């Protein structure tokens, strides 16, 4: 057993039923020394008396908030959370997959250190996150802001948890040669877990779309655009590649495009624009749209 | 006539699910899957535990791993099918939880005689 956060601890148990349970003892916070009572949230009636409180850990209904009283007043708390390993591999279910089999999804859109990690889940009840960085490239999240909204996936509906974080020690002119790594800690109800995950900002990138799309015809079209505003500077380093198209990169009819002037010819519909990293086959923009 | 071929099984990793048969007319029936278990403690007397659902018409549980229901214990399961104000109860089964899939054959399992 090890401690979390104040009063809350960690069990790691075996999911088999030879193993028996941890053998753990839980003090009472708290200067009172005779007629001291325990409760447990899962059990009815006090479940032992004393200072301390020993119990042996195993699954669920044994985990949870044990409560020390005296007299009807409650002296202190202690909650009781299970890491579950079963056959050899720590739980990874509070959270869902993405496309890729990966837990933790990030998406930087610049060389400045700003990016945007998140995850799925599916139950959204008695949720709680802590991520941290943990020779050491380190970086603060703004937990504080944490924001989630509602994606459906397969037919299934799911609540995608996005929090924004910063490199500490930034320098995006140079190369990297330790990536990020970041570490999300998952709490539910009284299950732990925790998601690792490392990566270099070059291969998190997704530029955001072109802007200013303005056409010019001839008896065949001439289209440009302009970098956004969000990009690195200088534009000479941190230069950027298009692939043009008319209606994981999702890059199928396009062309290389590598300044803003191009000439297309469009019958109908809707000639299409994307952005990349022009040096590193990191991630490609939301394709930006203008008729014909 | 009544509850007939219970089973209760792991359907994924944190989820459970109990089945079960009924013979007899289905109109104006109510089953009700009961679960009792001793629950290992540092206390010398049984004290068996007992929780239960109410499923009305339906033949299907659906609980999970933090319900408070034991997995890596035994624990015994029964049915009882209301009828007017007659009772029909199943046989028990005692099993545990974890190891058990929804192909998991019900019978054949070693059973120690004491
Ligand atoms: C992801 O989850 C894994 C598995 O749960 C987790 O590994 C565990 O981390 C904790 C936190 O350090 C470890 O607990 C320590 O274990 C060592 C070895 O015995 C002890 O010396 C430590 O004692 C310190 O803390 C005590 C109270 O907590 C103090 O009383 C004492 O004075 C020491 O200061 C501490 O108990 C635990 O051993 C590992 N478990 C395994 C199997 O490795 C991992 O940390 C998690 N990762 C992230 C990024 O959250
Ligand atoms: C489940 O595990 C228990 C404990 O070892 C064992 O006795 C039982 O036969 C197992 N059940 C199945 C279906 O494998």
């Amino acid at each position: 057993m090890w401690e979390l956060e104040k009063d809350v601890y960690v069990v790691e148990v075996d999911w088999t039923p030879d193993a028996p349970g941890e053998t753990v003892n839980l003090t009472c916070d708290t200067p009172e020394e005779d007629d001291i009572t325990w409760t447990s949230d899962q059990r009815h009636g006090v479940i032992g008396s004393g200072k301390t409180l020993t119990i042996t850990v195993k699954e669920f209904l044994d985990a949870g908030q044990y409560t020390c009283h005296k007299g009807g007043e409650t002296l202190s708390h202690s909650h009781l959370l299970l890491h579950k390993k079963e056959n050899g591999i720590w739980s990874t279910e509070i959270l869902k997959n993405f496309k890729n089999k990966t837990f933790l999804k990030c998406e930087a859109p610049n060389y400045s250190g700003r990016f945007t990690c998140s995850w799925l889940v599916q139950r959204n009840m008695d949720l709680k996150f802590n991520i941290k960085s943990s020779d050491s490239r380190a970086v603060t999240c703004g937990m504080a802001s944490l924001s989630a909204e509602k994606v459906t996936l397969d037919q299934r509906d799911y609540e995608k948890y996005s929090v924004s974080c910063q490199e500490d020690v930034t320098s995006p002119t140079a190369e990297e040669t330790l990536p990020i790594e970041l570490a999300l800690e998952a709490r539910q109800q009284n299950k732990y877990e925790n998601y690792s995950t490392s990566f270099f900002i070059r291969d998190i990138i997704k530029p955001d779309p072109p802007k200013n799309l303005q056409m010019k015809p001839l008896k065949q079209v001439e289209v440009s655009w302009e970098y956004p505003d969000s990009w690195s500077t200088p534009h000479s380093y941190f230069s950027l590649k298009f692939f043009v198209r008319i209606q994981g990169c999702n890059q199928k009819g396009a062309f290389l495009v590598e300044k803003t002037s191009t000439e297309v010819q469009c019958k109908g519909g809707n000639v299409c624009v994307q952005a990349q990293d022009r040096y590193y086959n990191s991630s490609c923009s939301k394709w930006a749209c203008v008729p014909c | 006539l009544g509850p007939r071929n219970l089973s209760c099984y792991r359907v994924s990793k944190t989820d459970y699910e109990c089945s079960w048969q009924y013979d007899g007319p289905e109109d104006n029936v109510s089953h009700v899957l009961w679960c009792c278990f001793v629950p290992p403690n540092h206390t010398h007397t049984g004290q068996e535990r007992c929780r239960y659902f109410s499923s009305g018409p339906d033949r299907t549980v659906q609980f999970w791993e933090q319900d408070g229901i034991p997995v890596l214990s035994k624990v015994n399961f029964w049915v009882e099918s209301r009828l007017g104000n007659r009772t029909m109860k199943s046989q028990k089964i005692s099993q545990y939880l974890y190891n058990w899939t929804k192909t998991t054959p019900p019978l054949g399992h070693i059973k120690v005689s004491q």
